[PDB]
């Protein structure tokens, strides 16, 4: 008996979004930071 | 159930061997209830020679002794060694069975090999029972899968922690704690531990539970293996060792109390190393301990386990869980300083609960009060917790002097 | 499974078939000495993050705690080995 291969609780769009927002929030470019900061400030689905 | 007779169509066949062309069905019924009546009177009189001459076989000499009894002429030729053969004939519409008798040349019966001569009846004596059971003389009846290496390692390590000796147990626990490749045997150890803690309900063995908790404590100290995937099995086993009520076989003398604080220290370690905000291990452990403690009807053993785990979690937990219900100490001292039944088992558990409570609430009282503490004990419940707090402040001063 | 892991226990048994409960109290800001963490003078096609134990994260393992041995609210059953393959360090 093998338990089923589980899936991460984030989608790959959500995981890609997390990667883009974190790589923008380390501030290589300032306009990228500022949008990523506004995206953090008003994304409704940023829970989970 | 019913009177069974020979069939009426078996008498039409017999009547045509005679030459009777047409026989009506009321005559055939008249024939077959008579011949099946005379069969049952020789079936039951052959059985009287089978029973009186003790045989239980009904040989064909029993029927011949009964036909001799009913005056009817004997049936010749039924003592030879034969059987029941029948030969089917299909035919063009006439279905029947016959004998198909065979022949033999006469000189092959004059020159047959003769059988061996019979023996005469003699007597033989032997003991059947000698003042008891039968003798044994011959005249009586006779009366994914683990490889063999790690399968052997699993067998030796699990049987070393069952309690034959202490030194093999210490070397087995020092093996579990300090080997690099024990993965692929972690699910077997988790199953063994959880089922063994479950088997405490059939046999309340304190010693084997202490051995399984030292097995868990040895599994936690292994740097190489990660217990994150198997912690959901080890958490309720240690929880069962904490908050169950009968941990003992003899409740009064067995120190279930230590398997309590040992497993409480174990679960504080298991929710220090593994609690993540996705896990919610510590919040879900505090909630079980809290609703087991605040709820009345709980025995003093399980309340001791709840207070022990909550007080091993840390200082802020005993600030925000233990300290609101300090008035419960009065409900405890209701049954300690003044009990109608003194010789029951509630008193030792109650003052164990009391000693643990004031030992753990003495540094909490030392953290959130004045340095004087003149009548804090009087302000405290029962005036004892306050004496313990004064002792704790003295101990803290001694520690500062040592520093 | 009688012959599986825990066979030793099965053989020993001889069985042969085959307001303080408010949610805030439990939030770990109010239950953790997080002051110790403050550092003073110190000195995605496949998952990027790891996948957590679904049984620990989701299951009610609290239902395997035996609160009273004699008065057990439900009847527990023998557990079969499930060999989760999500865990690495296991060949299969």
């Amino acid at each position: 008996r093998l338990k089923p291969r589980s899936i991460h609780e984030l989608s790959v769009e959500q995981q890609l979004y997390y990667k883009e927002i974190t790589e923008a929030c380390v501030g290589s470019c300032e306009a990228k930071r500022a949008e990523a900061l506004q995206s953090i400030a008003t994304d409704p689905g940023l829970y989970q | 159930l019913s009177n069974t007779v020979l069939p009426s169509e078996s008498m039409k066949v017999v009547a045509e061997s005679m030459g009777i062309a047409q026989i009506q069905e009321e005559t055939c019924q008249l024939l077959t209830d008579e011949v099946s009546y005379r069969i049952k009177e020789i079936a039951q009189d052959a059985l009287k020679f089978m029973h009186m001459g003790k045989r239980q076989k009904l040989t064909t000499s029993d029927i011949d002794y009964a036909l001799k009894l009913k005056n009817v002429e004997p049936l010749y030729g039924f003592h030879a060694q034969e059987f029941i053969p029948f030969r089917f004939a299909s035919g063009g519409g006439r279905e029947l069975y016959f004998y198909e008798e065979k022949e033999v040349d006469l000189s092959d019966i004059i020159n047959t090999p003769l059988p061996r001569v019979p023996l005469d009846v003699c007597l033989k004596a032997h003991w059947l029972s000698i003042e008891g059971c039968q003798p044994a003389i011959p005249e009586n009846p006779p009366p994914h899968e683990l490889s063999v290496e790690q399968q052997l390692y699993y067998k030796e390590i699990t049987e070393a922690c069952v309690g034959s000796c202490e030194a093999k147990r210490a070397e087995a626990l020092q093996s579990i704690a300090t080997d690099p490749g024990l993965y692929q045997m972690l699910p077997r150890f988790s199953t063994f531990i959880s089922e063994g803690v479950r088997v405490n309900v059939v046999q309340n063995n304190l010693a084997l539970l202490i051995y399984l908790m030292r097995m868990v404590k040895a599994l936690m100290d292994n740097p190489t293996l990660y217990l994150e995937k198997y912690v959901h099995e080890l958490i309720p086993a240690v929880m069962t060792c904490i908050v169950s009520r009968q941990l003992c076989l003899r409740p009064d003398v067995d120190n279930h109390w230590a398997l309590r604080d040992f497993a409480a220290r174990l679960v504080a370690q298991i929710c220090k190393h593994f609690s993540t905000t996705t896990n919610n291990i510590q919040s879900r452990i505090t909630k079980t301990f809290t609703k087991s403690w605040v709820d009345e009807k709980t025995p003093w053993t399980t309340r001791y386990g709840s207070i022990a785990g909550l007080a091993e979690l840390g200082h802020d937990v005993i600030k925000t869980l233990i300290l609101p219900r300090l008035q419960q100490e009065g409900e405890r001292i209701r049954s300690v300083l003044d009990g109608p039944v003194l010789s029951n088992i509630d008193r030792i558990g109650a003052d164990h609960v009391q000693s643990l409570l004031l030992k753990h609430c003495a540094p909490v009282l030392a953290k959130l009060r004045p340095p004087p503490d003149n009548q804090d004990a009087y302000r405290a419940e029962f005036g004892s917790l306050g004496p313990l707090l004064c002792s704790q402040v003295v101990k803290a001063r001694a520690q500062a002097a040592l520093q | 499974w009688r012959y599986g892991p825990a066979r030793l226990w099965y053989d020993m048994l001889g069985v042969p078939e085959d307001d303080l409960l408010a949610d805030e109290n439990f939030l770990m800001v109010t239950q953790l000495h997080w002051e110790d963490d403050i550092i003073w003078d110190g000195e995605p096609w496949y998952s990027i993050f790891p996948i957590d134990n679904e049984d620990l994260v989701y299951g009610r393992w609290e239902d395997n705690i035996i609160w009273d041995a004699q008065a057990m609210p439900r009847l527990l059953e023998p557990p079969v080995l499930t060999l989760d393959p999500n865990d690495e360090n296991l060949i299969l």
